[PDB]
């Protein structure tokens, strides 16, 4: 009933890497090209998601053995998690209040009909609401969080991986250190764990319907010319 | 191939 040197180090660094790869100032958002309220939110909302998925891959390289990866495994588990990471991490700016994302100010507030407006639809964004609050629900710790996160991304079942067994191993060291902390350290957890399971079985159904409409948005050249260098090679289909 | 992804991944 108590948590290992290792394991506490393992939550310190996770911790440490979420807080270094994530502004709770919001400062950055006022050099995306701004919103816009034809999809008239797209630009800015690819900014957004380019921001995002380097935020996402910083905070890879600092989940202890991501880095003893192959590259070619790395680039594997991003390209296939990098959206779940995404919609993990918004959660801390989601708000159960208004059902909205609350980055900093006004202009930074984002709701369904802004995301309808960067080419998606309601087939994604009313399961990625739901989501969103059912894990707001949770009230999960800073420590469960980024535990959460680092299991997504550690995740060896996605196409591409080649050293299945290495990467189940780091996932789960990751699995029994968070098991660990919601026993000692989170009251009232006795069913937690299985409920943030389940939510990254949620994940890879979102995962599925973005693909979808990314596929369809990422085909029209007029679209895909308001992306991102770094978007299109995240979420676009070469193999290495 | 994965021109950003690789350079990223570097440090
Ligand atoms: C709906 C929520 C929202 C947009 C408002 C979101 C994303 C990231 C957020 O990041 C929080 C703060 C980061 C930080 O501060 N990091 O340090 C906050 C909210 C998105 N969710 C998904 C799945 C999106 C898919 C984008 C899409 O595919 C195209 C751009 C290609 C059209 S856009």
């Amino acid at each position: 009933h108590m948590l290992s040197d290792e394991q506490m180090q393992i939550i310190n660094s996770l911790v440490e890497a979420h807080h270094k790869t994530y502004d709770d100032s919001y400062s950055d958002f006022v050099r995306f090209r701004p919103p816009v309220r034809r999809l008239s939110m797209l630009p800015h909302l690819a900014d957004l998601v380019s921001y995002s998925i380097q935020k996402v891959i910083g905070f890879a390289k600092m989940i202890p053995g991501f880095r003893d990866l192959t590259a070619e495994d790395q680039i594997a588990l991003l390209k296939s998690s990098a959206i779940e990471i995404i919609m993990l991490r918004s959660n801390q700016s989601f708000s159960l209040e208004d059902m909205s994302w609350s980055c900093g100010g006004p202009d930074f507030k984002y709701c369904i009909n802004d995301v309808t407006k960067a080419g998606h639809t309601l087939e994604l964004l009313e399961p990625l609401v739901k989501f969103q609050v059912g894990l707001k629900k949770l009230k999960l710790h800073e420590e469960e969080h980024v535990l959460l996160m680092a299991i997504c991304l550690l995740s060896p079942d996605r196409p591409g991986v080649q050293d299945h067994v290495r990467i189940e191993a780091l996932q789960d060291r990751l699995c029994d250190v968070l098991q660990a902390y919601i026993r000692i350290q989170h009251p009232g957890g006795r069913l937690l764990y299985a409920k943030m399971i389940q939510k990254l079985a949620d994940l890879r159904s979102l995962n599925e319907e973005h693909s979808k409409q990314y596929r369809s948005l990422s085909f029209q050249p007029e679209h895909s010319m308001q992306l991102t260098p770094l978007v299109l090679e995240v979420f676009g289909s070469e193999v290495s | 191939k994965h021109k950003i992804l690789h350079r990223l991944l570097q440090d």
